[PDB]
Order: C-alpha cells, then structure tokens, then sequence
RNA sequence: UCUCAUGGAGAGUUCGAUCCUGGCUCAGGAUGAACGCUGGCGGCAUGCUUAACACAUGCAAGUCGGACGGGAAGUGGUGUUUCCAGUGGCGGACGGGUGAGUAACGCGUAAGAACCUGCCCUUGGGAGGGGAACAACAGCUGGAAACGGCUGCUAAUACCCCGUAGGCUGAGAAGCAAAAGGAGGAAUCCGCCCGAGGAGGGGCUCGCGUCUGAUUAGCUAGUUGGUGAGGUAAUAGCUUACCAAGGCGAUGAUCAGUAGCUGGUCCGAGAGGAUGAUCAGCCACACUGGGACUGAGACACGGCCCAGACUCCUACGGGAGGCAGCAGUGGGGAAUUUUCCGCAAUGGGCGAAAGCCUGACGGAGCAAUGCCGCGUGGAGGCAGAAGGCCCACGGGUCGUGAACUUCUUUUCCCGGAGAAGAAGCAAUGACGGUAUCCGGGGAAUAAGCAUCGGCUAACUCUGUGCCAGCAGCCGCGGUAAGACAGAGGAUGCAAGCGUUAUCCGGAAUGAUUGGGCGUAAAGCGUCUGUAGGUGGCUUUUUAAGUCCGCCGUCAAAUCCCAGGGCUCAACCCUGG
C-alpha cells in the first residue's frame, strides 16, 4: 500500500520534517520516489505542492492523521472530488 | 584558546603590531644577541610573516587554517580574500572604529555582552559583519561608559572610507567591502600563501 | 619477540606483565619493539622532568 | 546497435545453433578498443541456418538452460554486389 | 592589453671530492582509534574493528467483546456495566541486530516476457435454502512438573452439502465452481463471495561492470540439445524416460585462497590509488545442520518437527531453552557506555470508536573519541627593590612580566522569572523548572604538552666521561657535549600535546598521462612462422566506433555553486 507520511531529518531537539510518499512496510528513512511537501512545527511554513499529491490520492494513497490535518487546512479535498 | 602573555617579548623579534597595542618597545637591548641571531632562513621569514596575523587579530591556527580553505575556494587573489575575512571580523571592526584601545580589550567587550548588531546581541568576537550592518552598544550605563571612555580620553585616528560614526548614538556602520590596501598592518600576503602550500 | 627498555633504571624481572609498542632501535640488530613506561608493571622513570609524557611519570606538585 | 550479430559456428545440435558474438570496447585504463568474444545459444525451429552463415539475435523468454535468444536474419548489410 | 588556470615545493644518506643511477628515511593530511602527561565549559556527532565465543535477570508483538459460546467481579449478590482462558479474524515475512557464508544476475547499471499480489483505490454483478463437529465447559482420571487421557453437551464472520454464475477445462458438444453476518433513534455504516483494472511490493530471464594465483590445464555426464510424459504462481533438465554429442576454456575453464556489494569515505595538481564504521539501499544469516506446515506473502531471530553439542529443572520416569533485539554479566583483547525515563512527538500493528502495545523511535546519563565555538582578564603600571639564570664581572636576560591601581563578569556562586516543540475547540510535554531572560556579589573558579645537532622554527651553563643514555634518517657521548640528564631561556601548539599502529601523498620508486634495457638492474644464441596486434594510395557504400542536437535514467543524503535559519561556526534546511 502507498501512504502519505512524513520522515524526520534534522538536529536533535529541532524537528524539521518533510512530506513524502513511500510504501508502508519500508522504514521511516526509506527509499523515496516523490517528495511532495515540507513542514516544521516551529516556523510553521509549508509549500505542499498539490499537483503531485492528487496524483497519488487518486491511486489509493491514504494520508496519516496529521497529514490529513495539513491537507485539511488546504482546500485540496474539495478539488479532489 | 588565548595568548594571555607578554606582548613586547614578541614585538622585539616579530615586527610592529598596532592592532595589539599602540605602545612601543623601549630598549634595543644588546648588540650581542643581535650577533647571535644574525641572518634568517627563508622558512623562518615565511614563518614570521604568518605570526603577525596570529597577534594582530587574536586567532588560532585551526581558526586561521579554516579561512585559508575559504580563500582557496574563492576565486582570485586568495591572499587578498584572506584579509577580507579577517578585517570583516567583529573584533577588528570595533577596534578600527576606535571603540577600544586594544583588540584584546575589544574582544573582552564582545564576550561580556556589551555590543549588539542590528538590534541583537552578539557574543562572538569572530563574528563576520556583512555590509550595511549597524553596531551599537547596550542601554546600561556601564556599557555606554566603556565605549564613551574610549572615544573621549585620547585622540582619534582617521577612519577609513568603509566605516562611519554617528556620535549621537556612538555607533558605526559598514559601507562596502574592504580593499586589500586598507589593511591596518604592513603585510606581504604572498609569503603567507607560500607557507600553507604544503597544507 | 624481544623489546627495548627506554629510560634510565627499571624494576622489571622475570614473570612480569609489560605493554609493548612499535619503534625499532637501529644500534641493536633484531630489536624492533619498545615497551611503555608507566603501565601494568613498568614504572615511570625516577627523577625525570623534561620529556615526561614519553615515560609515564607524574608531574611534580 | 540494439541487438547483437554473430557467427553461427557449431550448428550441430538439433533445433539449436551455437553463435559467436564479437564486440569492441575501450580498455578503461589505457583507452584502446579490444576485440572481445562471447558465445551464446539460440534456436531455429526451421533449421534454416548452418555453419558459415551470418545471423542476428533477439531477446525472448527462456527455452532451456543457457539458451535464451532467438535467431533471426540480419537487417543492415552491405552486399552491394558490383555497383558502379 | 581578452579569457581560462586557484593547482605539482623538497631535504639527508654511498665518495677524498664531483656528476649520475638506485633503495632507505623525513617534512603533509586522515582515523570506529589505543597508550602516555595534562585537563574549564558549551554545541553538533560518535562509541566490540578481537571470541558469528558462552550467557543469569527484566523487557523487546500484540490486538478486536461492534465475530461467538461460556466464566468472573461489582451493584439493591436483579438492569446498565468492567475484566478474559478458549474458538474465530488481522498482524507475528514489517521494524531491530549481525557480516559468518557468498566471486555470482549477489550487487550496481541498463533492458525484457512466461507470473503472483492480503491491506488501499476504481469498477461490474451477487449473498437462497439445510445439516454435522471440535474447543471452552461438566464428570472421571494419569503426573514431581511441564503437559495430558477418557466419557458426554454447545455457539459463530469456524466446518459440510445442495441451488445459481459475465469465471475455469476443452476443437466443440458438454462438465465444474461460490457467500457471513455484525452494530443501529433503523436508511446503512463495518464486512463477506465471483469477475475485470490501477498503484505499490515481490518472483524469473538477459547485456555490461564486478579480487588474487599457471609451481592449479584440462573440466562437465542430467553434463549441452530435442521430443514425450511431468511439475511450478510462472519460463526453464526444474524432474524423468529415450535419442542425438555436444557444452566451458590459455582473452585463463576447473581447482585453491580471499571477500558482503553499492551510494559513498580518505588521499591526490590531475589521471587515479586505497577503502566499504556511523547515515541510506539491496542481498545473506538467526546455537550447529536438515525438513516442511501455515498464509496473499517464509522455508519464518523472539513459530513448529527431527538429529547433534552445551546449559538449567527433576520426585530419574521425564522436561525446558537459544541476547549476531535493548540494557547488562563472564571471557578474549591495547581498547569502546546506564541492568535509566517516556510513548509527549515521528512511524508501525489491531480496533467502528474510545483506546491498547511499540528497548523501533524520541530523550537523559558515562567518555576530550572527533569536529566546531568561548574562557582561563582589559587598560595603565613613573622610578626603584627582592629573587632565578648567564657574564668579558661593567652588566644582560626572565621582565610591563610580577607587585600595585582602576574597569568589566562570558564563565563561577546566590536569588527570581521562564518557553517553543502540540498537529486536534479545550485539555494532552519523557525531555524540564531544560534552553532562555532579569537582579546581586566579585579578578574572584580555570594551562598545560612537545621540541630547541641538520631535515626543522627555536641556546647557553652545570653534571656525566663511548659510562649512564638519546635517535625517524645521517649518526651524537671516549673531560670544556648547541645531539645524553638537570637548570634557565626560547620556539611551535593549546584543553589539548606527543608516542605507536593503519592508508594515501611525497614516490616519475611499476613512470596511460609519466620511466628504461651499449658500459649503472634490464635485447631470448639465432632464424622461420600459428594465434594476436598494426598496416600504402584513389573514388564510392554503410554509419559500428567517433562528434553534435533532444528524451529517459544513474534515489535521497554527501561533494560543488547560490540562498536561508540556529547569537557565529560546526551543523540543519530550501533550490539548482
Ligand atoms: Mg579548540
Ligand atoms: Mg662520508
Ligand atoms: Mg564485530
Ligand atoms: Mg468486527
Ligand atoms: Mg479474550
Ligand atoms: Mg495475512
Ligand atoms: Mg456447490
Ligand atoms: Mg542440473
Ligand atoms: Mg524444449
Ligand atoms: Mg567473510
Ligand atoms: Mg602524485
Ligand atoms: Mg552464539
Ligand atoms: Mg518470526
Ligand atoms: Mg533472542
Ligand atoms: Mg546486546
Ligand atoms: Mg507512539
Ligand atoms: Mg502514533
Ligand atoms: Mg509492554
Ligand atoms: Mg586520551
Ligand atoms: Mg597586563
Ligand atoms: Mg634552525
Ligand atoms: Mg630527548
Ligand atoms: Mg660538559
Ligand atoms: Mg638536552
Ligand atoms: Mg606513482
Ligand atoms: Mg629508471
Ligand atoms: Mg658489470
Ligand atoms: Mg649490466
Ligand atoms: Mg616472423
Ligand atoms: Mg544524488
């Protein structure tokens, strides 16, 4: 199954995540095939390219809890269906 | 990570260092020891030219050798680009403006949180100040007195073109990038590059 | 193998545990190793001030 | 370019023909083009090939152990018998 | 007078002396480091390279009562409700650890055809009617224990049959194939059966690249090839019977030895050399070997069966177990850590949901192991004095150094305030009263290590007398030692400094770039010739090599350029 989650890469006690689509059984720092966003809680900035994300969601990609919340604040679901 | 020693002991042998202290040596001690020293080797001449940078800026070889790599990566006049990194240090800029009598004296002011840059405190004597950067003191009367005492209790040297001063805040401002001919120390930069040719 | 005893004076005797390092002595053919002073059983050199780290000797105080 | 040509020596076996392939490639240390050789096994169900002929190979699903190619005719040749 | 180029240093030693040739040695940088002396703090990282030796103790994979029957607790021994040993469903094939084995489709790269694929997404059609069991449980019974035995009863999304079919078999006629219900103010969600697709994942095949040795030259017999009969999810000697005699190799077969591979790491002027820790991907292994079941998926680290070695329990009949999971112990070794806190975040599994589990992961602690950063005071200090060393005995040096006087408080001590990280109305923080800010006190809390014959920056005196001893090379010391030891002084580094070990460079000393063979090491005693290498001139053909323009790909991280963010840097992030 394909899934939209986020991996950690940064400094200790300074979390800086990036959104990416990879297989579920792969580990957190797994081989990527398409990076589709960037996010951090401290600065609270987000690019979140929509054309790539909709390509996976049409094919059955299931977001996680927080990635659902990130996409919820965006209006991507209304144009997705 | 600091000298903490006598300075005239080196100025007799090394050369002249206005950056360290404007004082001068007293005695041409003995003709005997000058006869003992005599000539000098080429490696020693390249060595003594390097040591002048170790005192005029208060820097370590590890801290210095890093700047050598940045100059080698930078294209054109690696000797000149080296001084562009040293002269832009905060410890030199606060000195050349005249806010302290000695660069070690200026290094202390930076360490004990007496100066701020662009509205923020800077506790790093090795901070690289960019063009169009403001340098102001803090609001405490202790901080204001130390800079005010430096600008009042003795004459002031003519400043460069790339530095200004507003006497109402007692502050400064960096205009542009330095030229290699406005260094505050008589240098032969090429010999320094010849010393680090091995490394 | 056989090693060299650097320094002046030693307390080593048969059935003692030493710690060997590299380095050869040209003047002695066949010797290609040195022992460390200030270790398991080899003690530091007595009355030594200069070059004190090369022989395992405490600093005077 | 895409597929490999070869000479069809040792065509004795049934429904199969051994084939010798040749290629040139530069030596990595000295950059000289050396003539290397490698053999393969193909199949011609019509048995339309014999020793001395020129043959082209194609990829296909495996027929047996070490025989994983198909023998076809050459595409680009330069016979040009007695042109002005 | 453009632009490109940011990059190549040598020194000593053969001789009485010189020019060469040729080895040895040094100056550089790096490390999963170790030892020695010394030692203030902070930030980011790292931490069994040896015995894949053996392991005490605790934890590391559970979850659903909204699938089912029973049982327990509580209550007003009554309703709701809470808990679960068993049946059933999903996950236990992910994640974690380790490189023993492996020289080959294992890895990397670039292509293919004869296949599978639970969960997710999309989509076309269905779920009708009946029956029989094992658990649990009840009774009896055998054992020291682990675990059982017998006799009867029972539910289900568990089992079986019938019926139906856009599917399967076949040339066709014909033959065969299913399902499960649960929750509910009833709209109606979670599911089940058949079939066709998408994505991801996995299996198979192939081109190219992929260590050493010729004092290993012949190897293979299901071996190369076919047919028929088999078999696998699928192609295939994958298996078998017969037939044919091929298949590999001197461009290195076979045999032997070594080794996880790669992105990358280090060195280098470059070409290239060495290397495969941390991070990331693939493969392989799970006490040593063999085998299979289950399932969409295994020949399964914390699953089962058998054999073997070892350890533990035993009532001696018989049983239990596999830290190359976290932490930790013993042992080996020069040498590498707490038997810690928490699921707050990230991610994973189950569940309709609430929530449960998660030694993965996120944090703390130990270590100067490494990289980076800041201190161990600034300024002034007239003249003179004590003291150490040296002297041509007049003086010189240690030395503005110290004393002394003022100034400041990173750091230090005391006392307060105090987060972000949390995404989700509110609440929800292991770290943590952590970072951080304000106030008070006061130079108060903080420098050592090596070297000083030449290479190689830095010198005298005393002592010793080829003695004690130094040394990387040349070599110093035999009574005035700049080479030993001490002292003073100096130089170079700096919370580090040196020694040793390992790799590269220097080394043009394996010379493609970039060497040589008259006498310094080097032309077979000579000739003929196989393979192989190269090959005269002129006009055409093709476009394999070669050159140009586009497309795809060589992951991310790292390196390079730019930009931004941590008070700067290391470092982190964005883009190319
Ligand atoms: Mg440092
Ligand atoms: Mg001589
Ligand atoms: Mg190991
Ligand atoms: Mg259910
Ligand atoms: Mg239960
Ligand atoms: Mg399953
Ligand atoms: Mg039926
Ligand atoms: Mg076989
Ligand atoms: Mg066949
Ligand atoms: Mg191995
Ligand atoms: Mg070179
Ligand atoms: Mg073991
Ligand atoms: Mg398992
Ligand atoms: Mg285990
Ligand atoms: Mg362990
Ligand atoms: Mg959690
Ligand atoms: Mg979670
Ligand atoms: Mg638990
Ligand atoms: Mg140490
Ligand atoms: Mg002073
Ligand atoms: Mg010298
Ligand atoms: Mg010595
Ligand atoms: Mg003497
Ligand atoms: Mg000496
Ligand atoms: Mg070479
Ligand atoms: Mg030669
Ligand atoms: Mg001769
Ligand atoms: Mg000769
Ligand atoms: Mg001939
Ligand atoms: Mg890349």
């Amino acid at each position: 199954m394909v899934k939209l989650r986020l991996k950690r890469c940064g400094r200790k006690q300074r979390a800086v995540y990036r959104i990416v689509a990879i297989d579920v059984r792969s580990r957190r720092e797994g081989r990527d095939l398409q990076k589709v966003g960037f996010y951090d809680p401290i600065k609270s900035q987000t690019y979140l390219n929509v054309p790539a994300i909709l390509d996976f969601l049409e094919k059955g990609a299931q977001p996680t809890e927080t990635v659902y919340d990130i996409l919820k604040r965006a209006e991507v679901f209304k144009e997705f269906r | 990570s600091r000298y903490r020693g006598p300075r005239f002991k080196k100025i007799r042998r090394l050369g002249a260092l206005p950056g360290l202290t404007n004082k001068r040596p007293r005695a041409g001690s003995d003709l005997r020891n000058q006869s003992r020293s005599g000539k000098r080797s080429q490696y020693r001449i390249r060595l003594e030219e390097k040591q002048k940078l170790r005192f005029h800026y208060g820097i370590t070889e590890r801290q210095l050798l890093k700047y050598v790599r940045i100059a080698r990566k930078a294209k054109g006049s690696t000797g000149q680009v080296l001084l562009q990194l040293l002269e832009m240090r905060l410890d030199n800029i606060l000195f050349r403006l005249g806010m302290a009598p000695t660069i070690p004296g200026a290094r202390q002011l930076v360490n004990h949180r007496h100066i701020l840059v662009n509205g923020r405190i800077v506790d790093i004597p090795s901070y690289r100040c960019k063009p169009q950067d403001t340098i102001m003191a803090r609001d405490e009367q202790k901080s204001i007195a130390l800079i005010q005492n430096s600008l009042d209790l003795s004459p002031r040297e003519e400043l460069p073109k790339h530095l200004t001063l507003n006497p109402f805040p007692y502050k400064g401002l960096v205009n542009q990038i330095i030229d290699s001919k406005w260094v505050g120390l008589k240098i032969n930069e090429l010999l320094v590059v010849e010393y680090y040719s091995r490394q | 193998i056989t090693a060299y005893i650097p320094g002046i004076g030693h307390n080593l005797q048969e059935h003692s545990v030493v710690l060997v390092r590299g380095g050869r002595v040209k003047d002695l053919p066949g010797v290609r190793y040195h022992i460390v002073r200030g270790t398991l059983d080899a003690v530091g050199v007595k009355d030594r001030q200069q070059g004190r780290s090369k022989y395992g000797v405490k600093k005077p105080k | 370019m895409r597929s490999m040509q070869g000479k069809v020596i040792c065509a004795t076996n049934d429904k199969t023909v051994n084939v010798e392939v040749v290629r040139l490639a530069p030596h990595p240390k000295y950059k000289r083009r050396v003539r290397k050789k490698k053999k393969y096994q193909a199949h011609d169900p019509d048995n339309q090939f014999k020793v001395g002929d020129w043959v082209q190979l194609d990829k296909c699903r495996p027929i047996s152990k070490t025989k994983t190619f198909l023998a076809v005719a050459p595409e680009g040749r330069q016979s040009s018998a007695t042109r002005p």
